């Protein structure tokens, strides 16, 4: 038949480009289901119907025909109803009823993932295939996991992808404000790491591209421127000298073979550090929140004497108090 | 040939990847494998002893920060309508159990590591792986299925020939036992297938019925042993057999996802089931939990005399009912989701479309207040220290859940494993090329 | 018509020229730029440390703020100097000194001497890496990476107070109260709506993005000679051909993400360029909120918003926020002033 | 050349203000840790 | 690298074995004690306040500031 | 650085650069007088003492008033115005007066472009020679100094006389005098005029000294081979972080001090505000007329009018940035008199002040406590369950005072309505439409030249920090 | 601190008082986050809002239960705010001791800690023991 024959062995060989072409195969699915969501979202971006996010209904409208600007949201979070069952755009005769129970929001949300999980198992192949190794791969799974977080976890944690980041701007402003006054994240190791981890991974990046610069040386040349120158051869950099000013400047520096050590340092450095933040969310999803120090007392009498870690509550607090009206009773 | 060892240089692979090296030695794995083995068993008698010891009765189980207790409770000890500690011997028992159940492979394990064979051749035992025989990697795998084939039938023996798997219902608590169912039908294979996851129905995740789960299991317990016997015969197959590559590294990624998958299913699971997961020993499962609220107030107010039907909250919803989407009614507020949640108490007040104004009206009684009043008051939530709740708030308690420690680990673990799987799977699909380278 | 010269080579005669020799040796590098690196360096690390442990807040603010007072790691802090003394660089020697060190410490020296003395102990690291690459023969393109950090530092630690009344505003060299800093301007100046901020994150976030790809591609891309099959790290530092392989690389992402430069000699530059450069952004942003120049405010939606309330967006709603963080706040935080906000608190529904 | 049998040596210098002190506190705190009121 | 000699030196050990405790237990002293307290002038558990009035003192103061201070603490 | 781118171329040368230098120096003189006249076809002379650059513022306006020119034709001045016227040459004048030597440069800028061429140178030786380095800065410094001390003598100090904006606290008079111071012274103090004037003049000397030294005396091998002195990128950072410290001052001083940065001409500053400033001034301006006879019523018123505006928030650079313018207008409005300040009073007349709105908020909540915090009645936000409610009142909204004197209000809104606004300074009429204004604060000069000046200031410093490189580092630039 | 005054409390409502030690101070924390905090924690009370464990609110109950006395007869057989149906059923108490077995293990010495934790936190928390100042 036409799904038969060479053909199949053709058509195979061709994804294989180888170378041539760028592509090719996990793409087959990728390709596609990226391009679903891609469309998706730029039209309820650009244009659609206030959506019910919460659970009652005052219609939020992050969309840009309806009044707004890039950074005021975009497509808005199904609805505390639908909470999490599966919501697709059949379910209904009226098209107009997705629109407004925020329906285009799980259609992009499950298509990304599912490709951008996808992009991950596609990100190796051309490894296996060009002799390449493998990591480069787990190096995406960094992000893949960040984003399961913030769209089936979190959701999956409690009940709904109602809440969980919406997709825009301001929506993530929210999302990150309303989520730290209900989990005191800035008290939970996991984010610290993750702070470690990407305000370090800059620094880092900054380094590496900036000590190589100086070298280379060678011267050449014158014045015128360178560058250129370258181629291878020769090398256009050539380490030594990069050593001979670092080590100048902190002290003696040794890793397991410079270059091959001191490129996988900056492959996990930042990997490691973003990994738990992704956990740390999948963590406080499931519920399970940073630490809190809210009371050091003065046993003298027992009046309570504060401490930095008060305030902070003081301000999750008003943060608590309003956020959603719705619621209603008682507480949350 | 000649006499074995080298661990460096020879052997690449460098330490931190002191593991590697036992790749090639049988032998030498066989007691890592056995060690590690006890060595969970140990853990497991080293806790229920350190989870007993700090255990007070009838002072709820989650409210003790528990994670062992609970399991054996559901099975069919420790019981007395609806949790009364009748029995804190069985747990001392288990306890010994594992720990004695340890040493006796500490030895054993301790004792491939240094001599016996090493192984070688060783014879027968022894082983080879793989490479030489494909075929006695099915026969063991095959050998097992039975091992973990049997297991199954012995829980439902336990639970119906034997003395009960306690059931969170009746009607209530108780247990029961149971018978089974299961067984059935299925229709147990119709909950996957449808179915889914998512919503719711959603998914399982939700299967209540305890019967389904037992002479489910039956199913399984069967359905692998047939596997482990209908496997050891012959080689794979051809697509089986060009499909899959086959490498010691190889396999351990082909099972290292195979529990990061499952591994996930747990968490939830856990954090949403509850029939397995009883609650009387474990939390009141955050769906539950922001259900009782409404329990509590519908019932706190509508104990003051407003009509609930009729009332209506600020978004012109149902302020109590309500319603749812579808319607129903229920419940609301924002329990408006959970809506699915279903279980015990809230369960009476139902009807056909769902909690009956006439019910709650006035057919509610005054054990369902307390308790809903206690979950929501625990739920869960917491912180861490632990406280719991818220964050704011403050002181005281302490303390914090049981039902979300359980789910907060395994996500971490299913995950990794999942960067395991691929980063463990990619290294042995590029071994099969002759990469590294170149 | 001089072109050149007044007198000779040296240096006021016998010493620099011998002194330089001395300073410039040969074990764990010192130099010119730390004979005013260090004493500051320490004495600014220590600083901290002493509060961390040994001093209080109360007077200042009213927390408790070290060990000794009960905190720990997170909750300790060095406090700020009180609202009460404005923008004094409060010397152990104005507010009185021998009489009280003691008080130096209650009213809060400790912080000035860490702001200040980490200033100048900034201002010597990045001298004792331009003394050193200079002498080694190397690109002073690791002293502009630095100047990045810096001008973050310059602007959240000196700007900003002298602009919004007295440090104190300032971070308290917390590991917690960095983030009353965090929460205090989202609440209070809407960092979100700062297109300038915004980007900065656009920077550390892609800073940090760069350096996992990279790293992930070399390891990935390496070749087999220097063989010896696992754990590859054998590449001789001694010299010569490339470790990774550009083209690999190369091929790689163009099947893939569609744009793989080469050049290395782009790519660590582009890595440098991000950080540094996002920073600075972000670092102009806040200059400005040190003049309470900023977001908070589109209005062209607010005003929208006053007459169709049946308007909303992702936008007011952090709005709401906002104020919810203020009215609760306060009080608590800053003392400065008396605050008795009635019941009657911005809250609502719970 | 440091470690072969000097003691003049700078490294010396830095290498315990950093000690001393740590070991000063890191029993401070200790002690703290014992404090009811 | 270096630095392993004299950490396996033997003297060492002798030298700082006698010398490391001897500082540990300086501290602890000057905590038990109270220097740390009366020299950093933080508040014993039993100074915050005065039982009878609340105003986390500013402061517031100153000164005039350190006056200030001083009634404070007199007063407490 | 490395780659770138270258231128250177310038340087140096040198000749061409020079080139590239006129024609920038022409491109301001452009701009300055430029802006002048943009400022000048929009000036609203209406009224000073509420509708002044400023418020408204200025900006550019300011300085011209300030050292000296303050009135044009139509024929208005300050311042016266018444017428014153015277111126004669004022306004109008100063900015023609930069169109046409911005053109004369400009052409310079052209014929030393064609000529190198032758121467420057030687021888020884042869051778261538880029030049010869120590001797311009020998040579330059010999005239800036000459013109530094110029200004001080002959300007400020007068004689030729057009001095400077002088004024005495809380604005109200101040105009240009002799211126013155011157110187021485010995008060070195900011505020006083005084130093402004003094330290031209040393300056100024002590800058021809210096600077005839400089031009006369050569530049040691050692500190001639230490700056790689004789290659401008040198020179460049050298000038540059000097402009950085210029910078950084000057924003500064906009910001607080005065007397280069005078009420009048430019903003009250946020710390005349945060200190509750004027206000104890009109306190004590009333309650001596108000009890010393016166018554019551018335015182117041016484016381112024100006000092009941120098209160207020939408003039407070706060606020813012970014817002823007205007301021301070489109948020505002146009300064329409004052109202005179109210005493909102219990059921009793128990006084009850309002907490003002500290300048760091917007959405801040109206107290009215006691003449000692007590909260006598403040406005609900949770009606059911709420107490202190304005039932009592504050009815005694009570105006005292200017286009409002003797008026009360009892009716609840008006009575809080009045209140929200007393909120935050002294409640003045305003002007809506006729620039739309759109109901929300905007900062001044004072606020925006600060902004700028830092930020300006800052990114130069990449500036130093980079170009001084290539002075230090030129050989391996290109490596 | 734990002055007189703090410590000594009303032991009933004919005007007698009681000076508590210290360490049935101690105690009563224990024993209040044992068996209260889950639903009084702060001095608030969970499942009702309005009727918190404020001295005052205390005060104006039926019968009084401003006093030891007063509460330790509530935790045996607690009533309705005017005193007019016993609610045992609904709140912990050593009637209902069969379904809220954390009483089971209390004894009359326990039940006088605790009456003492709410009467003596109030003076050493002041509002914050009410309807949560500082927490709210
Ligand atoms: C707890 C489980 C565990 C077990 C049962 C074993 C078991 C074994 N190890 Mg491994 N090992 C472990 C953890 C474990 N190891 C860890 C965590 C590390 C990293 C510190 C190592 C590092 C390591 C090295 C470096 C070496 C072994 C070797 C061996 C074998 C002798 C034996 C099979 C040796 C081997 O591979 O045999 C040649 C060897 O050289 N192991
Ligand atoms: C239950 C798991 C287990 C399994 C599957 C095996 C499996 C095997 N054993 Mg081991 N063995 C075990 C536990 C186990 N053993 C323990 C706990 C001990 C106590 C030290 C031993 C002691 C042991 C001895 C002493 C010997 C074996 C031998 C053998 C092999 C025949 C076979 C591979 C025999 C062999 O040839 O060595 C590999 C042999 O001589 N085993
Ligand atoms: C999370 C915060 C953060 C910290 C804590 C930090 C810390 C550090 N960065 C350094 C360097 C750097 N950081 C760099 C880029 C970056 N650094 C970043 C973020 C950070 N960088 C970011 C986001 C970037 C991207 C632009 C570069 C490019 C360098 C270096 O070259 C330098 C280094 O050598 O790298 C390892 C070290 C300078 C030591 C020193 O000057 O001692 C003396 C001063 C002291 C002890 C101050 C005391 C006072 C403080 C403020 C309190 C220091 C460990
Ligand atoms: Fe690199
Ligand atoms: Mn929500
Ligand atoms: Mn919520
Ligand atoms: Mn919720
Ligand atoms: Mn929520």
């Amino acid at each position: 038949r036409e799904s038969a024959n060479l053909w199949e062995r053709f058509c195979n060989w061709v994804t294989s480009t180888d170378n041539r072409l760028y592509v090719g195969w996990f793409g087959v699915i990728m390709i596609p289901t990226l391009l679903a969501a891609t469309i998706c979202f730029v039209i309820a971006f650009i244009a659609a119907p206030p959506v019910d996010i919460d659970g009652i209904r005052e219609p939020v409208s992050g969309s840009l025909l309806y009044g707004n600007n890039i950074i005021t949201g975009a497509v808005v979070p199904s609805s505390n109803a639908i909470g999490l069952h599966f919501y697709p755009i059949w379910e209904a005769a009226s098209l107009d009823e997705w629109l407004y129970n925020g329906g285009p929001y799980q259609l992009i949300i499950f298509h990304f993932l599912l490709g951008a999980s996808c992009y991950m198992g596609r990100q190796w192949e051309l490894s296996y295939r060009l002799g390449m190794r493998p990591w480069i791969c787990v190096a995406y799974s960094a992000p893949l996991a960040s984003a399961f977080a913030v769209f089936l976890i979190y959701p999956i944690g409690q009940g709904s992808f109602s809440d969980g980041m919406p997709l825009g701007i301001s929506g993530t402003f929210n999302f990150m404000i309303v989520f730290q006054a209900e989990h005191n994240i800035l008290m939970h190791p996991f984010h610290q790491l993750g702070v470690a981890g990407v305000f370090g991974g800059a620094l880092f990046c900054a380094m590496h591209g900036s000590l190589v610069t100086s070298s280379l040386i060678r011267e050449t040349t014158e014045t015128e421127s360178y560058g250129y120158k370258f181629g291878q051869e020769e090398e256009t950099y050539n380490i030594v000298a990069a050593h001979g000013y670092f080590g100048r400047l902190i002290f003696q520096y040794a890793s397991f073979n410079n270059s091959r050590s001191l490129h996988f340092f900056l492959a996990a450095w930042p990997v490691v550090g973003v990994w738990f933040t992704a956990l740390g969310i999948s963590t406080m999803a499931f519920n399970l929140n940073g630490f809190n120090f809210n009371h050091s007392v003065i046993d003298a009498k027992g009046n309570v004497i504060n401490t930095w870690a008060d305030i902070i509550n003081r301000a999750n607090l008003g943060m608590e108090v309003m956020h959603e009206r719705n619621a209603h009773n008682f507480p949350l | 040939i000649f006499a074995t060892n080298r661990d460096q240089e020879s052997s690449g692979f460098a330490w931190w990847a002191g593991n590697a090296r036992l790749i090639n030695l049988s032998g030498k794995l066989l007691g890592a494998h056995v060690a590690h083995a006890g060595l969970i068993v140990f853990w497991a008698g080293a806790m229920t002893l350190f989870e007993l010891a700090h255990f007070i009765p009838e002072k709820p189980m989650y409210e003790q920060g528990l994670i062992l207790i609970p399991h054996i409770a559901t099975l069919g000890w420790g019981v007395g309508p609806g949790g009364e500690v009748v029995d804190t011997f069985p747990f001392f028992v288990v306890g010994v159990v594992h720990l004695i159940s340890s040493a006796v492979l500490g030895f054993g394990g301790v004792y491939h590591a240094i001599r016996g064979p090493e192984t070688l051749e060783e014879y027968s035992s022894f082983f080879g792986y793989d490479w030489k025989d494909k075929n006695k990697m099915t026969t063991i795998l095959g050998f097992h299925l039975i091992v973990l084939g049997i297991g199954a039938l012995l829980l439902v023996a336990k639970a119906m020939f034997f003395g009960g798997l306690y059931d969170t219902w009746a009607p209530g608590g108780g247990d029961v036992r149971v018978i089974t169912n299961p067984t059935l039908d299925p229709r147990v294979i119709f909950g996957y297938l449808l179915k889914s996851p998512f919503g719711g129905e959603g998914w399982i995740v939700s299967v209540n019925n305890l019967e389904d789960v037992v002479g489910g299991h039956i199913w399984i317990g069967l359905i692998c042993i047939a596997g482990g016997i209908w496997h050891i015969l012959t080689t794979p197959f051809g697509w089986a057999r060009r499909a899959f590559i086959w490498s010691g590294e190889a396999y351990l990624s082909y099972s290292l996802g195979a529990l990061s998958m499952m591994g996930f299913i747990a968490t939830c699971f856990v954090w949403f089931n509850n029939t397995v997961y009883p609650s009387e020993f474990y939390g009141p499962t955050g769906p539950e939990a922001s259900q009782a609220q409404a329990m509590t107030f519908l019932i706190r107010d509508q104990k003051l005399g407003a009509n609930v039907g009729s009332a209506q909250g600020p978004t012109g919803l149902g302020k109590y009912l309500m319603r749812s989407p579808t319607g129903e009614i229920i419940f609301g507020g924002e329990t408006m989701r959970f809506w699915d949640f279903r279980g015990p108490w809230l369960e009476p007040l139902r009807g056909p479309n769902g909690l009956d104004l006439n019910k709650i009206k006035n057919d509610i009684q005054p054990w369902q207040e307390r308790r809903a009043a206690e979950y929501m008051t625990h739920a869960p939530l917491g912180s861490l220290n632990s406280v719991g709740g818220v964050a704011t708030e403050i002181n005281s308690v302490n303390f914090v859940s049981p039902r979300s420690w359980l789910a907060t680990s395994h996500f971490v673990l299913a995950f990794f494993f999942l960067v395991g799987h691929l980063w463990h799977a990619g290294r042995a699909r590029a071994a099969a090329a002759g990469f590294e380278k170149g | 018509m001089t072109i050149a010269i007044g007198r000779a080579p040296a240096e006021r005669g016998w010493f620099d020229i011998l002194d330089d020799w001395l300073k410039r040796d040969r074990f764990v590098f010192v130099g010119w730029s730390g004979i005013l690196l260090f004493p500051c360096a320490y004495l600014a690390l220590g600083g901290w440390l002493t509060g961390t442990t040994f001093v209080t807040s109360w007077y200042t603010h009213g927390l408790a703020s070290s060990y000794l007072e009960g905190c720990n790691f997170l909750t300790v802090a060095v406090s700020t100097p009180a609202n009460s003394m404005g923008h004094s660089l409060l010397l152990l020697w104005g507010p009185e000194a021998q009489g009280d060190f003691t008080r130096w410490c209650q009213l809060g020296g400790l912080w000035t001497f860490i702001a200040l003395h980490g200033a100048f102990g900034l201002i010597g690291f990045m001298l004792r890496q331009f003394e050193i690459a200079r002498l080694v023969g190397v690109r002073p393109y690791n002293a502009i990476a630095f100047s990045a950090p810096i001008a973050v530092f310059v602007s959240v630690f000196l700007i900003y107070p002298l602009g919004q009344s007295s440090w104190f505003f300032a971070p308290s060299f917390g590991v917690a109260a960095i983030f009353r800093f965090l929460l205090f301007f989202q609440g209070f100046h809407n960092w979100t709506l700062n297109p300038f901020h915004m980007m900065g994150v656009a920077g550390v976030l892609g800073g940090a993005l760069l350096c996992a790809i990279h790293g992930a591609t070399v390891e990935n891309t390496l070749f087999q000679d220097g063989e010896g099959a696992s754990t590859f790290r054998a590449f001789n530092p001694t010299q010569a051909e490339e470790t990774y392989s550009m083209v690999t690389a190369n091929r790689f992402w163009s099947q893939i993400f569609g744009i793989a430069f080469s050049n290395k000699r782009w790519l660590h530059f582009f890595m440098l360029f991000v950080p540094v450069t996002g920073l600075w952004m972000s670092a102009i942003g806040v200059v400005g909120l040190a003049l309470n120049l900023r977001s908070y405010d589109f209005i062209s939606q607010e005003i929208r918003a006053a007459e169709d309330p049946e308007f909303e967006t992702f936008y007011t709603k952090n709005l709401l926020l906002n104020e919810g963080i203020r009215a609760w706040m306060a009080p608590q935080d800053q003392p400065h002033e008396n605050f008795v906000f009635p019941e009657e608190v911005l809250p609502r529904g719970n | 050349e440091p470690v072969s049998y000097p003691i003049f040596t700078v490294r010396w210098v830095a290498v315990h203000t950093l000690a001393v002190p740590t070991i000063f506190f890191l029993g401070a705190i200790a002690a703290m840790q014992f404090i009811q009121r | 690298r270096p630095f392993s000699d004299i950490i396996t030196s033997v003297r060492y050990w002798v030298i700082h074995s006698i010398t490391i405790p001897a500082l540990f237990i300086a501290g602890w002293l000057f905590v038990s004690t109270g220097l740390a307290y009366d020299v950093f002038g933080t508040p014993r558990p039993d100074s915050y306040y005065a039982q009878e009035q609340r105003s986390i003192p500013l402061v517031t103061d100153r000164f005039a500031k350190q006056q200030v201070e001083t009634f404070l603490e007199q007063l407490k | 650085g490395l780659p770138w781118r270258v231128h250177t171329v310038l340087i140096n040368d040198p000749g061409r650069l020079i080139a590239a230098h006129l024609m920038h120096t022409a491109l301001v003189a452009g701009w300055a007088g430029s802006m002048a006249l943009y400022e000048l076809a929009t000036f609203d002379p209406s009224d000073p003492v509420l509708n002044p650059m400023w418020r408204q513022g200025m900006f550019v306006l300011p300085f011209m008033a300030r050292l000296g020119v303050t009135g044009s034709w139509s024929g208005w001045s300050i311042t016266g115005e018444t017428g014153i016227d015277p111126g004669f040459w004022s306004f109008e004048g100063v900015a023609l007066a930069h169109i046409v030597l911005s053109g004369l440069l400009f052409l310079a800028a052209c014929w030393h472009w064609v000529y190198w061429d032758l121467e420057l140178f030687r021888d020884p030786r042869t051778g261538e020679p880029a030049l010869d380095l120590p001797k311009m800065f020998g040579i330059h410094l010999f005239l800036a100094g000459l013109l530094c001390f110029g200004f001080g003598a002959f300007h400020l100090t007068g004689l030729f006389g057009p001095g400077m904006w002088v004024s005495d606290p809380y604005g109200l008079t101040g105009s240009v005098q002799p211126v013155a111071p011157e110187w021485g012274p010995d008060g070195f103090n900011p505020y006083n005029p005084g130093g402004v004037v003094a330290h031209h003049i040393a300056a100024g000397i002590v800058g021809i000294i210096a600077g005839l030294f400089h031009i006369l005396v050569r530049p040691p091998q050692r500190l001639y081979k230490a700056l790689r002195m004789g290659n401008i990128e040198t020179v460049l950072s050298s000038s540059i972080a000097a402009v950085f410290f210029a910078a950084f001052v000057v924003a500064g001083t906009m910001w607080y001090g005065s007397a280069t940065t005078p009420i009048e001409l430019f903003g009250p500053t946020r710390y005349q505000w945060d200190s509750s400033y004027f206000q104890q001034e009109i306190n004590r301006r009333v309650q001596a007329s108000l009890a010393s006879g016166a018554t019551l019523e018335e015182a117041w018123s016484a016381i112024p009018e100006k000092l009941a505006f120098y209160d207020y928030i939408g003039n407070n650079p706060a606020k813012g940035g970014l817002f823007r313018t205007g301021p301070m207008n489109k948020g505002d409005g146009i300064a329409q008199a004052w109202k005179g300040h109210a005493v909102f009073r219990n059921k009793e007349g128990e006084e009850l002040f309002v907490r003002r709105m500290p300048a760091f908020f917007e959405s801040f909540p109206v107290i009215l406590t006691d003449k000692n915090g007590v909260v006598k009645a403040d406005i609900p936000f949770r009606r059911a369950e709420s107490k202190y409610s304005f039932e009592q009142q504050g009815v005694t909204v009570s105006f005292y005072g200017g286009e409002l004197n003797g008026q009360t209000f009892t009716d609840p809104p008006t009575v809080k309505s009045y209140a929200r606004k007393a909120i935050f300074g002294e409640i003045f009429e305003f002007d809506t439409e006729t620039l739309n204004s759109d109901g929300i604060f905007r900062t001044s000069p004072r606020g925006w030249f600060t902004f700028a000046h830092a930020v300006f200031a800052l990114l130069f410093f990449f500036g130093h920090i980079w170009h001084g490189a290539r002075t230090l580092f030129r050989d391996v630039f290109s490596g | 601190e734990l002055t007189p005054e703090v410590l000594t409390v009303p032991l009933n409502s004919e005007g007698k008082t009681i000076t508590l030690t210290e360490k049935q101070y101690l105690e009563g924390k224990r024993l209040f986050q044992y068996a209260c905090a889950s639903c009084h924690v702060g001095g608030i009370t969970k499942t009702n809002p309005s009727l918190d464990l404020r001295t005052e609110t205390l005060a104006l109950a039926t019968p009084p239960r401003d006093n030891i006395e007063g509460l330790v007869d509530y935790m045996k057989n607690p009533t309705t705010y005017d005193g007019e149906q016993e609610i045992a059923e609904v709140h912990p108490s050593l009637r209902s001791a069969d379904i809220f077995p954390k009483m089971r293990n209390l004894t009359e010495k326990d039940l006088v800690a605790i009456a003492g934790h709410i009467l003596v936190e109030p003076k050493i928390l002041g509002d914050k023991w009410g309807g949560g100042k500082v927490y709210y």
